């Protein structure tokens, strides 16, 4: 009923931190993302993950990195974690020079394509927009798609919020909840605490009325088959 | 506050 987290290694935590984009793309610099990246590095380090930070990767570099990691031998590793910090659209995350399909990234780790991760939890944490909606708020033995979890910062169709000084609402909340609860709660319960923190404690402040007083709810997509405990 |  619980994933075996007893392997000699917890696993890799790959962090892709895209801050600066090619001028031709017209995408803005993502101020505050370094705060996210360092926060995640320390957070996952504490959970005994082998963290690898990568900054400002082209769409080609993203695909290549994911391919290479998926080809590594994860036999002695309990799990796998990938954190993507960038611009995005529905189903898409941006390299510094253009988009990459999230499906193409996650496909490398399918149960049939990454044999040494089969039966192990594969976690993708995505801080990126998923469209342009704003929330105004109110008052074979095993399936190849099994054992993935996707923790999206925001609802499908919606912008995701990042504070230039404090980092993104989602990553801020995720790291805080992991620090506080990773020694006591199952991962889905931790992520539910993250949902509540983002939903209740954050609200945008803008001089632009269109973007002022807006809200955010993250979205957990779980195809996990067992409970995941970090201890 | 900025959007991604």
């Amino acid at each position: 009923n619980s994933y075996k987290m007893d392997y000699p290694e917890m696993g890799l935590c790959i962090i892709i931190n895209n801050k600066n984009f090619h001028k031709s793309t017209g995408m803005t610099s993502r101020s505050g993302t370094d705060v996210d990246a360092a926060n995640l590095r320390e957070t996952f380090r504490n959970l005994k993950y082998e963290v690898r930070n990568k900054n400002d990767l082209t769409r080609e570099e993203i695909v290549e990195l994911m391919r290479d990691v998926s080809k590594e031998d994860h036999s002695k590793r309990s799990s796998f974690v990938c954190v993507l910090l960038s611009h995005g659209e529905a189903g898409i995350i941006f390299g510094t020079n253009g988009p990459v399909d999230l499906k193409k990234i996650t496909n490398f780790f399918r149960g049939d394509r990454c044999r040494s991760l089969t039966g192990k939890p594969k976690l993708f944490i995505i801080q990126a927009c998923r469209g342009t909606e704003l929330d105004c708020g109110i008052e074979h033995k095993i399936p190849v798609e099994a054992d993935f979890l996707y923790a999206y910062s925001t609802a499908p169709g919606y912008y995701s919020w990042r504070n230039s000084k404090d980092g993104s609402w989602f990553i801020q909340s995720l790291c805080a909840m992991l620090k506080q609860y990773a020694d006591k709660l199952e991962f889905m319960h931790i992520l539910t605490r993250v949902n509540r923190k983002v939903a209740t404690e954050f609200e945008s402040f803008s001089f632009d009325a269109t973007f002022h007083a807006k809200k955010q709810i993250p979205c957990i997509h779980s195809m996990l088959t067992k409970e995941l405990y970090f201890y | 506050d900025e959007v991604d």
